[PDB]
RNA sequence: AAGUCUGGGCUAAGUGGUAAAGGAUGUGGCGCCGCGAAGACAGCCAGCUGGUCGAGUGGCGCCGCGCCGAAAAUGAUCGGGGCUUAAGCCCAGCGCCGAAGCUGCGGGUCUGGG
RNA sequence: CGAUGUCGGCUCGUCGCAUCCUGGGGCUGAAGAAGGUCCCAAGGGUUGGGCUGUUCGCCCAUUAAAGCGGCACGCGAGCUG
RNA sequence: CGCUGAAAGCAUCUAAGCGGGAAGCCCGCCCCAAGAUGAGGCCUCCCACGGCAGCCGGUAAGGACCCGGGAAGACCA
């Protein structure tokens, strides 16, 4: 297993072998690492990373320990990647190569409160014949008095988005390691600017 | 399958 | 009327050592332990092995007859060895070894490639006739039985693998 | 006269060693002991029973089929939230579980019998971390 | 295979066997094949 | 709360812990026939008879306890945990626990007799 | 009976399995393909219309299939009427 | 559906033992999750304060208040 940390840049399309691809490209290097856990020490194997370089004058004195223990710049976001153990000091974009599959993580753009129709996608009431207030309420919520309650899990309005979604089995299309760029095709949860984190496939 | 109401329709107060 | 008390002839030269729930018995073509009740009492005499029972109960007769047959087979398979054999009816069915291992042809969209687990031996006569020899009588039964399944005999032709010596009984078609 | 009620004293650690004894009749003694009912001086409302350790618990015995016909079950309050898992599989993934599960039954509900369930250590394995007690070996 | 509760011998051929808790009916003709349920 | 009490026996289904016609080489125990050291039954060697095998073998009925037959709707369960020469069932015992019943002690009222 | 609102629809489900489909099987009077019948299996799926207030049913066009039931004949302090 | 195999000289998937076998079951995928009071782990920072497992007084690492805001949001977060 390999992994990056990233932002999302945003959305275009490429053409290649005359198709239009639709692509969103992100920012993934460089992602020096900064702690290793180990089986003999932390019980399970992974990369702690970094993303971005933070203004020393913002970083308290915990955080100064930890970045000066690894001989690291300090950095905004601390990141693990799982079962992965990098040879280097850096994580750069060049661990992928156009043709990969990947799976990428982000942050879902937040719907705040959200109706049962926009979240659960409910037929919600009918427009018109006699529709009595009711044109986005969920109907029924259950039986009567048996069992006379609600179950668990009861798909309802709340809040919806903001939220950790991973995306699986996205096509490298192209990496740019001067610029440390990916461009990975389709769709990657989150706004432009959000963290996003780019790991190897586990689709078969 | 149709049955024969054994209330009837609520009148006003 | 009884298998467990008739004594196993023990050919000259197989041992048969005995420990506590297990006897082993080693040969000219190799080793075989065979795990047995601690309920059954095996005896070691000149040039034959015994088994003997408690009491006449059900469960102890039953284990009785089924530990001797089991140490006979450890016995003949050591010294003699177990073979099964298999026929191959059907015109384009064929059968070869390539290296250790077994290569049917059976008229699928692929030709079958049967791997040799360890103590067992694939040998190919004529391209229609296989045999599987070992020194494990159950293993040879099995690797045998897996091997026919592959393609067993049709009900309507003659045509698949077939066991040797198997009868080939047939249904009218249309 | 009044009945005589225990001031606070140390309560006595204990070593049983699990292996090859049957599950439910094992169960019993160790509920006992955490009761504090072989103390003469046994008192309902105050936790003095002993601290009892548990090794090999993975070799715990059972009589029957009860390994692949024993089930034991939990709900989530979820539809069809209902997971059932046999004996066998207990003791494959977690096999404390299955003498914690049968002292756990047989002790009181309620905020005390909870209690005495603290002072049961069970471990899979026949070693266990409590060198600094010093337990007592009990032969049950 | 026939599943019934009446489970019987249907030729001199047929065979009684039972395996594990059920009552089955062996042959040679396959039509004869029973299972008790 | 009081026996992991004692002795004999059964059951291997968690039967016990939810049911019927009927079905069954389940298991244990009786009973009655048939065949057989003049060699039966099973297998190997022939034509219901013969050859070596050298023991039993085949059938009917009854009793105890079990097996199937046995599909329903929110989450399961014999009250639970858990129980298998029992913590199940049948037979025979000894002891204990157990109610506001009975006893001991103290008291109150009414009634009867002093 | 000092009130437990009653058919059908809509919305939202959830459970059962005596399984409509899909998966795995045995038998077949199973040549092949396609069926029949029984067994295992409740994971998911189980279309849009014409008529009628209809549940149901018939019909059109499809479909892998167009399953049958329970939940106060589920659901009117959710809507319809 | 078998392999080996007695009881029951044969036979038998079973009584010892071993295989094969479902969209189902367990894991695997994704998301939540240590109030998991059984409250876990690792890295790093502060630290031995003044007065009579308690109280009071000021601090340390840090945190909050306040403000500019935000594809975060009803308020809160
Ligand atoms: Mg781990
Ligand atoms: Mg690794
Ligand atoms: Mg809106
Ligand atoms: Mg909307
Ligand atoms: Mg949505
Ligand atoms: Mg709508
Ligand atoms: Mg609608
Ligand atoms: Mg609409
Ligand atoms: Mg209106
Ligand atoms: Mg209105
Ligand atoms: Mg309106
Ligand atoms: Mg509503
Ligand atoms: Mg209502
Ligand atoms: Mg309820
Ligand atoms: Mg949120
Ligand atoms: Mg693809
Ligand atoms: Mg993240
Ligand atoms: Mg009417
Ligand atoms: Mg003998
Ligand atoms: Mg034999
Ligand atoms: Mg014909
Ligand atoms: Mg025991
Ligand atoms: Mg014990
Ligand atoms: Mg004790
Ligand atoms: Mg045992
Ligand atoms: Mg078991
Ligand atoms: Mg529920
Ligand atoms: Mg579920
Ligand atoms: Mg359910
Ligand atoms: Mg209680
Ligand atoms: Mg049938
Ligand atoms: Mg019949
Ligand atoms: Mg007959
Ligand atoms: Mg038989
Ligand atoms: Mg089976
Ligand atoms: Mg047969
Ligand atoms: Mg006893
Ligand atoms: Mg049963
Ligand atoms: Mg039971
Ligand atoms: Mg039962
Ligand atoms: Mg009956
Ligand atoms: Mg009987
Ligand atoms: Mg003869
Ligand atoms: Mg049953
Ligand atoms: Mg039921
Ligand atoms: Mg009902
Ligand atoms: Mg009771
Ligand atoms: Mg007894
Ligand atoms: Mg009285
Ligand atoms: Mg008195
Ligand atoms: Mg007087
Ligand atoms: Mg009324
Ligand atoms: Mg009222
Ligand atoms: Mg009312
Ligand atoms: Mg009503
Ligand atoms: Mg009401
Ligand atoms: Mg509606
Ligand atoms: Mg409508
Ligand atoms: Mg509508
Ligand atoms: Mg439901
Ligand atoms: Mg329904
Ligand atoms: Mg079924
Ligand atoms: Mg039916
Ligand atoms: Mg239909
Ligand atoms: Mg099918
Ligand atoms: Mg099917
Ligand atoms: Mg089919
Ligand atoms: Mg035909
Ligand atoms: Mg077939
Ligand atoms: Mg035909
Ligand atoms: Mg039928
Ligand atoms: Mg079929
Ligand atoms: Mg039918
Ligand atoms: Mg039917
Ligand atoms: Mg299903
Ligand atoms: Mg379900
Ligand atoms: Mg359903
Ligand atoms: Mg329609
Ligand atoms: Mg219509
Ligand atoms: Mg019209
Ligand atoms: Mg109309
Ligand atoms: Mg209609
Ligand atoms: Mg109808
Ligand atoms: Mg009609
Ligand atoms: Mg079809
Ligand atoms: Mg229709
Ligand atoms: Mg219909
Ligand atoms: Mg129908
Ligand atoms: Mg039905
Ligand atoms: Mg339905
Ligand atoms: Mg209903
Ligand atoms: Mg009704
Ligand atoms: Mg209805
Ligand atoms: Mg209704
Ligand atoms: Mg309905
Ligand atoms: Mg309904
Ligand atoms: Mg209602
Ligand atoms: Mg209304
Ligand atoms: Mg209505
Ligand atoms: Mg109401
Ligand atoms: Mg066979
Ligand atoms: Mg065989
Ligand atoms: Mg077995
Ligand atoms: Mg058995
Ligand atoms: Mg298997
Ligand atoms: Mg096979
Ligand atoms: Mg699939
Ligand atoms: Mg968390
Ligand atoms: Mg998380
Ligand atoms: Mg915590
Ligand atoms: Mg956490
Ligand atoms: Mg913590
Ligand atoms: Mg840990
Ligand atoms: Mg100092
Ligand atoms: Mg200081
Ligand atoms: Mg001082
Ligand atoms: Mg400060
Ligand atoms: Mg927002
Ligand atoms: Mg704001
Ligand atoms: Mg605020
Ligand atoms: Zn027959």
């Amino acid at each position: 297993m390999k992994g990056i940390l990233g932002v999302k840049v945003g959305m275009t399309r490429i053409f290649r072998d005359d198709r239009a691809v639709p692509v969103t490209v992100i920012l993934a290097g460089p992602c020096p690492v900064v702690q290793r856990r180990t089986p003999e020490k932390d019980g399970y194997t992974a990369v702690q990373l970094g993303f971005l370089p933070q203004n020393p004058k913002r970083v308290n004195r915990p955080l100064k320990g930890h970045f000066a223990k690894a001989g690291v710049e300090p950095v905004r976001i601390l990141r693990e990647i799982r079962d992965f153990n990098p040879e280097g000091d850096t994580v750069t974009v060049e661990i992928f190569k156009p043709g990969e599959r990947v799976d990428v993580t982000g942050t879902s753009k937040g719907r705040g409160f959200a109706g049962v129709m926009k979240r659960w996608n409910f037929a919600g009431g009918p427009d018109s014949h006699g529709a009595h207030k009711i044109h986005r309420h969920p109907g029924s919520i259950g039986n009567r008095k048996t069992p006379g309650r609600v179950y668990k899990g009861k798909k309802m309005a709340g809040h919806y988005g903001a939220e950790r979604v991973t995306v699986m089995n996205l096509e490298v299309v192209d990496v740019i390691p001067e610029e440390n760029l990916l461009l990975v095709k389709g769709a990657v949860p989150g706004p432009n600017g959000g963290l996003v984190i780019v790991r190897e496939t586990k689709k078969a | 399958v149709d049955k024969p109401p054994y209330l009837p329709r609520p009148r006003p107060p | 009327s009884r298998i467990g008390r008739l004594p196993i002839p023990v050919p000259k030269g197989v041992s048969v050592e005995v420990a506590p729930g297990r006897v082993k018995v080693k040969g000219p073509k190799g080793e075989l332990e065979v795990p047995v009740s601690p309920e059954m009492r095996v005896v070691v005499e000149e040039g034959v092995v015994r088994v003997e029972r408690p009491s006449d109960e059900r469960r102890h007769k039953s284990l009785h007859g089924l530990t001797r047959t089991l140490i006979a087979n450890a016995v003949k398979g050591v010294s003699e060895g177990y073979s099964k054999e298999l026929l191959i009816k059907g015109i384009g069915y064929r059968a070869r070894l390539v290296g250790r291992a077994l290569e049917l042809t059976v008229g699928f969209s692929h030709p079958v490639v049967v791997e040799p687990p360890e103590g067992i031996t694939f040998e190919v006569p004529e391209p229609t006739r296989v045999r599987v020899s070992g020194i494990d009588k159950q293993k040879v039964g099995q690797v045998a039985a897996n091997i026919r399944a592959i393609r067993k005999p049709s009900a309507y032709h003659e045509k698949g693998i077939y066991y040797a010596g198997e009868p080939v009984r047939l249904k009218p078609g249309k | 006269m009044k009945t005589y009620v225990p001031k606070q004293v140390e309560p006595r650690w204990v070593l049983i060693d699990a292996e090859g004894k049957t599950l439910g009749r094992l169960a019993t003694k160790i509920a006992t002991l955490l009761r504090g009912k072989h103390r003469p001086d046994w008192t309902p409302n105050v936790a003095m029973g002993d601290f009892v350790v548990v090794v090999n618990a993975d070799k715990i015995r059972v009589t029957g089929k009860k390994l692949e016909q024993k089930i034991y079950t939990r709900y989530s309050g979820y539809p069809g939230g209902l997971k059932k898992i046999p004996l066998e599989k207990m003791l494959a993934t977690h096999p404390e579980r299955v003498l914690e599960h049968a002292v756990k039954g047989m002790l009181p509900k309620g905020p005390l019998g909870r209690r005495l369930f603290k002072r049961l250590k069970v471990y899979a394995g026949p070693d266990h971390p409590h060198q600094a007690q010093r337990p007592e070996k009990l032969e049950v | 295979m026939k599943v019934r509760a009446s489970v019987k011998r249907i030729c001199d051929k047929c065979k009684v066997i039972r395996r594990h808790g059920r009552v089955y009916v062996i042959c040679e003709n396959p039509k004869h094949k029973q299972r008790q349920g």
